[PDB]
């Protein structure tokens, strides 16, 4: 059995850590809700 | 139960100790998470119970106690923040410019950020603080790095 615990407020934080890139990817979505890389 | 708005952990005792299987969003009295986190099972909140109300395995989403409430969308231009809630670590905002998933059905924003599996369901925010989607359904790229869709449902 599963339960929930509160972790925070949903707010934008000025001077959050900024990272990650922005790839443009072709993907397929199957009936199971799984993305796969088309190439 | 704790009906208060904000981000929450999703825990089970069914594995070793207390394991975080993912995250969700409480808004207007409705809990929002990804389908693969709960597989549509009921949740406990103190004494309070949470029963599934809506879900779809293909969108990989589920809502509890009422219909899906989150309707904000990425403008396709601005940076956003993943409000990441990793297992056993504090909620931590990360800012990024989304990439793109191009599909036969149109285009979705994607966030290229690596986190443990139990982070599935962490909310993605716009500059006004509105939830534009949940993190943790996506793909693994050439690098071996993860790219998540910005997964969002519909409001009636
Ligand atoms: C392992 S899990 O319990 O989180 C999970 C279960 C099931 C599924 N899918 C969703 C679509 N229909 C059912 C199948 C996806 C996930 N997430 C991930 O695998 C993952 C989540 C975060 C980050 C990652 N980084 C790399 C690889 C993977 C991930």
């Amino acid at each position: 059995d599963m339960y929930i615990e509160r972790a925070g407020d949903i707010t934008w934080e000025k001077d959050a850590e900024v990272t990650g890139n922005s790839p443009r990817l072709d993907v397929a979505l199957d009936e199971s809700g799984d993305f796969s890389l088309v190439e | 139960g704790e009906t208060t708005d904000g981000v929450y952990r999703v825990m089970t005792r069914r594995l070793l100790g207390s394991t975080q299987v993912g995250v969700g969003v409480m808004q207007e009295g409705v809990f929002h998470t990804m389908w693969h986190v709960t597989k549509g099972a009921a949740l406990r909140s103190g004494e309070g119970r949470l029963d599934p109300y809506w879900g779809d395995v293909k969108q990989d989403l589920v809502s509890y106690c009422g219909p899906w409430k989150l309707d904000a969308a990425w403008d396709g231009l601005s940076e956003v923040q993943l409000l990441a809630v990793p297992p056993g670590e504090r909620a931590k905002n990360i800012q990024t410019l989304p990439g793109i998933f191009k599909t036969k059905d149109g285009d979705i924003g994607a966030v290229a950020l690596d986190y443990p599996a139990g982070t599935s369901g962490s909310p993605i925010l716009d500059k006004c603080g509105r939830v534009i989607g949940l993190y943790g359904n996506g793909v693994v790229i050439k690098n071996g790095s993860y790219v998540s869709a910005i997964t969002q449902g519909k409001r009636e």
